[PDB]
RNA sequence: CCCGGCGAGGGGAGUGAAAAAGAACCUGAAACCGUGUACGUACAAGCAGUGGGAGCACGCUUAGGCGUGUGACUGCGUACC
RNA sequence: GUAACGGGGCUAAACCAUGCACCGAAGCUGCGGCAGCGACGCUUAUGCGUUGUUGGGUAGGGGAGCGUUCUGUAAGCCUG
């Protein structure tokens, strides 16, 4: 099977895949809580039942994974002009990973 | 070491002798002389005693013999710019550098 | 009769391109061990037939 | 004496 | 992981062939160039490399707009000063369908490398079959 | 009492001086780079990065066009079908599927094509 | 002791914790100049960086498209004071 | 030196009218975070969850910081 669903950005493509994202909202952990994200898989994608749009019905979902909810990155990013160099700011958004239990 | 034999100053520029000792490098040791003893000018004699050194120096520090060897590294580095002053007309500036150069040449083997 | 910027290292050698001497291609003579200039004969003592200067 | 060990000899003793 | 679509270093090419003769003029250039980049092509993200061979034929037949045929001019300029500039008709230049009239196409595309030898991938000839001397090797 | 400002010396300079993607010359040799090279990048990265989400945007929707207009009907009419379709409608980057799983895409084209009043 | 011109200078050997401490001598940065190696480079236009980004060189994960120098090619794009 | 569409080219790829579709900016939206500031909950110096909101900026105003040397700190502490 294959997949797709959003919640910030439409990153979902691969199978389970273990792949980046955003996070919860109070602080990732590692474990999980078993938060199955909600329907949108183009009926997966694979199998003679390679169904068209998403819902061949309701209740075709996945499950969490909490692949490891952290990460820095850093990007310099600091402007300039011709009579002042604001040169001073960096601001990532943290991030959580995931390995989503397949469709 | 695999026997060395430098100079130290000797007096005669970086580029001037970086020339000469480019012919030497790779083959050599036996070819040392031949291709210096003929190839003309001055720069190319202040190598033909640092080669006779870097050979007797492999018959002392190193027990190696006068037919082997290789000349696996040469380079001429920038010795102190020996400075003075020239007249000219009115005076302005005469930087005049009497420029110099250390030698180091190294022979070893396959 | 003067430049305006600085002829970078890059160009330092883009004249120098051509120089890097070339050396020889020498031969011996029937009578010296392996000397001989490219035109003058035995350095080893000095001659070609015989009494060139002082020989044998 | 091999023409470099000769270029030696012949001189190292045009010394002695 | 992270998307974009890879484009090996190309890894795919072709062998098409198209007549021209039919008075289609210039408008042909378009898909004669998009198909030289990748229109119909819905894969192989260009912008970096890509390609797709074509071979046009004759060309010495393409009605051209309306009056254009008599008037349209080209101007080469040799720059060897002597005060150059070389006006020339469509009429007069169709007395030699080489690089031009069919190379009103090299101007519909990128220019610079890529867009450089991205256009030699055209091939011209001035009389289809009979002296379509090009690689017979399989066309469409 | 003293300062011998010479200790915060290169500590201030090496600081940026370490900007040697080559760059070139004193553009990573001296302090010509000063900022006049790093402060450069240091802005180029601001926009010409910020720019990418429209530089990969137009990207997809060239492919997206080539696809559906290679099945009949193009990125203009196409999206129209798609949008008129509530829960039934997602959006590019994945409308890149047309390059790893055609039929999938080719199927989307259907669903889009048919929705068309 | 050895090369050298009864030179410069240098190589061994001795000293000594150390000579990478050798007397032009403590630490030994920068501008600047060499030698080694890897990627790039002989149809290619500009403040030379940015976003892509292949490929090679390299270390990698009992794939999972990774770190590193590189950077063909292609979107912008005329240093500062 | 074409050189008075930017060009290639368009007899529509020009013009009038009409209409749907789409591309398009840092605008708006979504989403993860920063700070200043009024509210809700809670605790409760407080904060913190949320929440309304504001943060282009030269002359200049105001407010927090960073590190350099010396000083008690200290015959303390690192340190062959
Ligand atoms: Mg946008
Ligand atoms: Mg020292
Ligand atoms: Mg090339
Ligand atoms: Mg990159
Ligand atoms: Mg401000
Ligand atoms: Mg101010």
């Amino acid at each position: 099977m294959y997949a797709v669903f959003q919640s910030g950005g439409k990153q979902h493509r691969v199978s389970e895949g273990q792949t980046v994202r955003l996070e919860k909202l109070d602080i990732a952990t590692g474990e999980t809580v078993e938060f199955a994200e909600v329907l949108m898989i183009a009926n997966g994608e694979e199998v003679k039942i390679g169904v068209p749009f998403v819902d061949g019905g309701v209740i075709k979902a996945e499950v969490v994974a909490h692949g490891r909810g952290e990460k820095v990155k850093i990007v310099k990013f600091r402007r300039r002009k011709h009579y002042r160099k604001q040169q001073g700011h960096r601001q990532w958004f943290t991030d959580v990973k995931i390995t989503g239990i397949s469709a | 070491m695999e026997t060395i034999a430098k100079h130290r100053h000797a007096r005669s520029s970086a580029q001037k002798v970086r020339l000469v000792a480019d012919l030497i490098r790779g083959k050599k040791v036996s070819q040392a002389l031949d291709i210096l003893t003929y190839t003309n000018k001055k720069a190319a004699v202040l190598v033909k005693k640092v080669l006779e050194s870097a050979i007797a120096n492999a018959e002392h520090n190193d027990g190696a013999d006068i037919d082997d060897l290789k000349v696996t590294k040469i380079f001429v580095d920038e010795g102190p710019s020996m400075k003075r002053i020239m007249p000219r007309a009115k005076g302005r500036a005469d930087r005049i550098l009497k420029r110099t150069s250390h030698i180091t040449v190294v022979v070893s083997d396959r | 009769a003067v430049q305006q910027n600085k002829p970078t290292r890059s160009k330092r050698g883009m004249r120098r391109s051509h120089d890097a001497l070339t050396a020889v291609t020498s031969l011996s003579v029937d009578k010296t061990s392996g000397e001989k200039h490219l035109r003058h004969h035995i350095t080893a003592d000095g001659y070609y037939r015989g009494r060139k200067v002082i020989a044998k | 004496a091999s023409p470099l060990k000769q270029q030696r000899i012949r001189q190292k003793v045009e010394k002695l | 992981m992270k998307t974009f679509t890879a484009k090996p270093e190309t890894v795919k090419r072709d062998w098409y062939v198209v007549d021209a003769t039919g008075k289609t003029l210039g408008r042909l250039a378009t898909e004669l160039a998009r198909r030289l980049r990748g229109k119909h092509k819905a894969e192989y993200t260009p912008h970096v490399d890509t390609g797709d061979y074509i071979i046009v034929l004759n060309a010495d037949k393409v009605a051209v707009t309306g009056n254009k045929r008599t008037d349209k001019v080209y101007y080469h300029h040799t720059g060897h000063i002597g005060g150059i500039k070389q006006a020339t008709f469509e009429e007069m230049i169709a007395r030699r369908p080489e690089r031009v009239i069919e190379i009103a196409v090299k101007g519909m595309l990128p220019k610079g490398p890529l867009g450089r030898a991205m256009f030699r991938k055209l091939k011209v000839y001035a009389g289809n079959e009979h002296n379509h001397a090009a690689q017979q090797p399989q066309v469409l | 009492a003293r300062v011998k400002r010479g200790v915060i010396a290169r500590a201030r300079h090496k600081k940026i001086l370490k900007q040697a993607k080559g760059y070139y010359g004193a553009r990573s040799r001296v302090y010509r780079v000063a900022f006049q090279a790093v402060i450069k990048a240091g802005q180029y990265a601001y926009r010409d990065r910020r720019q990418r989400k429209r530089q990969f945007r137009q990207l997809w929707i060239a492919r997206i066009n080539a696809a559906a207009r290679q099945n009949g009907i193009s990125y203009s009419k196409f999206i129209n079908g798609l949008k008129k379709a509530s829960v039934e409608i997602d959006r590019k980057i994945l409308a890149d599927i047309a390059v790893f799983d055609k039929v999938a895409f080719t199927a989307l084209v259907e669903k889009a094509k048919a929705a068309l009043a």
